[PDB]
């Protein structure tokens, strides 16, 4: 139908969507990786403390 | 309708192509001619029309 300039069926816009759904994705699963380190930071402390 | 080429890996990487020619391809300002222009590629006088 339509190649660029229709904001619902052109390219840029779906792609532009999809890096979107990558980025947010990413970003979701780039949190979780900063929590592990805050959890082995803290069974650190913990063992430390612990001890 | 252009030929819209996807050349990148985002938005607007792209190329438009276009190409027209039929047994009218003959000579053209916006459309071929009438009595010329056309027919000197469908109909090619020599029928008994240089006498």
């Amino acid at each position: 139908d339509n190649a660029a300039d229709c904001a619902d069926i052109g390219f840029d816009a779906q792609l532009k969507v999809v890096d979107e759904a990558i980025y947010q994705v990413s970003s979701q699963r780039a949190k979780l990786g900063a929590v592990q380190n805050r959890l082995e930071h803290t069974i650190n402390n913990l063992s430390a403390s612990g001890e | 309708k252009n030929l819209v080429f996807q050349i990148g890996a985002n938005a607007t990487q792209q190329i438009s192509v276009n190409i027209e020619d039929m047994g009218a391809d003959a000579l053209g300002i916006k459309e071929a001619d009438g009595s010329i222009a056309a027919l000197h590629s469908v109909n090619d006088l020599d029928v008994t029309k240089f006498a």
